[PDB]
RNA sequence: AACGAUAAAAGAAGUGAGAAUCUUCUUCGCCGUAAGGACAAGGGUUCCUGGGGAAGGGUCGUCCGCCCAGGGAAAGUCGG
RNA sequence: CGAGCUGGAGAUACGCUUUGACUCGGGGAUGUCCGAAUGGGGAAACCCACCUCGUAAGAGGUAUCCGCAAGGAUGGGAAC
């Protein structure tokens, strides 16, 4: 989520997580308008993890370029 | 003074038992999904088919027994405690309700 | 790109009676075209689509109060298949 | 109502310590604090018990008389009181955790 | 005082806590280069389904173009 | 800082926290569309492009004024 055991990934598998939570949340909305969603926290934490990706790679564009 | 009453119901008259209540209530309950008159199959079990099924029917049948029980006798009974039992995939359903 | 452009599912009675032959419909974001979404519904599930539409869809709604009413705009897309009768399990719903 | 900004955002008590009640009803009534917050400044002690009744429109056979719940309070009590008398905080010691301060008056235990 | 053109109404059936005034039926009448129908500007979601009844409706109101929930307008060729 | 938090409207459930959450300090990164806005157009938030980099997506450039290597500039400020 933040440890050094995550930012070590390159720009191939690390970016794969970006489109991993967006698609997952997509199958969570259909249950919100059908009465099958019983995990309100499945959205809060999810979106919170999505931000823990585009922020890391963004740091690899200033610390290694100046 | 503690007495526990029980009942054993065969899976013979349990399936159709819900098929008449589920479809029966659906023709009355107001669901934003569809209008009161047409119901698919795989939609009601997703809307309230979680705790508004075996639970509602259970509390409904039991309440009827206590209600009519006071209409045929006319004497308030004592205090009883109903206990919710785990529901199976669709077979014999038993329960245990005792009291003082 | 493929999983993007979304909004909310559909559950009417007409959107279902027609879904029996192969007529799906999934809402989309307040901003989307027809060419970009076309390749976001086929590569999302795995089937070719012919028809697809998308346009602003407002809906003023409220209860009580003097705080006006909000206008929520959510475009809707009604795709269609040629030979594909089912995709996964959403058709047998 | 200033959101009860009279005092401050902290609390001189915890949610697992023994706190009594005074300057009110039931004198010398000891108990344990459960729920409490610095915002609206509310305290839930197992000592002060107030019989209340809940009202529910229609939730699958209502049937609810007068249940037994607790009542929230304010800074009308004294937290950490074992010397059979109300005290405060003025002795700060340490053991093996230099990341947490201690409280004491003439004893040392808490 | 007035309840907003002197194109009127009647009965039966139903509903309901309660109906002259809601519904159904069958009659009566009035418009018919219109008091029919289709567009444009303009309004905005008033539309349809189920509910409701304080307020608006110059009486009632169980009804509404009133209040709430939901749903409803998918065109390479009609307009732009 | 510290053992609570999950905004006002306080309601329901799921959850976030003693491997130091919330909150307070203070820096960073994201920053749709409009708005001098300056890509071109335009009844503000709408329409239409072109080029370069490139798996799709996606990113950046694209007014005019003075010097014309950098850079600065025409907009906004109650009152003074």
């Amino acid at each position: 989520m933040k440890p050094s055991e995550m930012r070590n990934l390159q720009a191939t598998d690390f970016a794969k997580e970006i489109d991993a939570r967006k698609k997952e949340l997509m199958e969570l909305r259909f249950q919100a308008a059908a009465g099958q969603l019983a995990q309100p926290h499945r959205v809060r934490q999810l979106r919170r993890e999505v931000a823990q990706l585009n922020t890391v790679k963004a740091e690899l564009a200033r610390k290694g370029e100046q | 003074n503690k007495v526990e009453f029980k009942v054993s119901v065969p899976a013979a008259e349990v399936n159709r038992a819900y098929d008449q209540v589920w479809a029966g209530l659906a023709r009355d309950v107001r669901v934003p999904g569809f209008r009161p008159g047409k119901a698919p199959r795989k939609v009601i079990e997703n809307r309230v088919g979680k705790g508004y099924v075996e639970s509602q029917v259970r509390d409904r049948l039991l309440e009827t027994h206590y209600s009519q029980g006071l209409r045929e006798l006319g004497l308030n009974l004592v205090d009883a405690t109903v206990d919710p039992q785990d529901v199976q995939s669709g077979q014999a359903f038993e329960f245990t309700v005792k009291g003082e | 790109s493929h999983y993007d452009i979304l909004q909310a599912p559909v559950i009417s009675e007409k959107a279902y009676s027609a879904m029996e032959r192969g007529v799906y419909s999934f809402w989309v974001s307040p901003k989307a075209t027809k060419t970009e979404i076309k390749d976001a519904i086929q590569q999302a599930f795995g089937v070719r689509v012919i028809g697809i539409s998308t346009m602003n869809v407002p809906g003023k709604r409220k209860r009580v109060g003097r705080f006006i009413g909000q206008r929520n705009d959510r475009k809707k897309a009604i795709v269609r298949l040629a030979e594909g009768q089912s995709i996964e399990a959403l058709a047998g719903q | 109502p200033s959101a009860g900004s009279h005092h401050n955002d902290k609390l001189h008590f915890k949610k697992g310590d023994t706190v009594i009640v005074l300057s009110g009803k039931h004198k010398g009534q000891t108990g344990k604090v459960l729920l409490a917050l610095p915002r609206d400044q509310k305290v839930v002690v197992e000592g002060v018990n107030v019989i209340t009744k809940n009202v529910k429109p229609s939730m699958t056979n209502p049937q609810g008389g007068q249940e037994q719940r607790e009542l929230a309070l304010h800074a009308s009590k004294v937290a950490l009181v074992d010397p059979e008398t109300g005290k405060a905080t003025r002795v700060r010691k340490q053991i093996v955790d230099g990341k947490k301060v201690r409280v004491a008056v003439a004893s040392g235990k808490t």
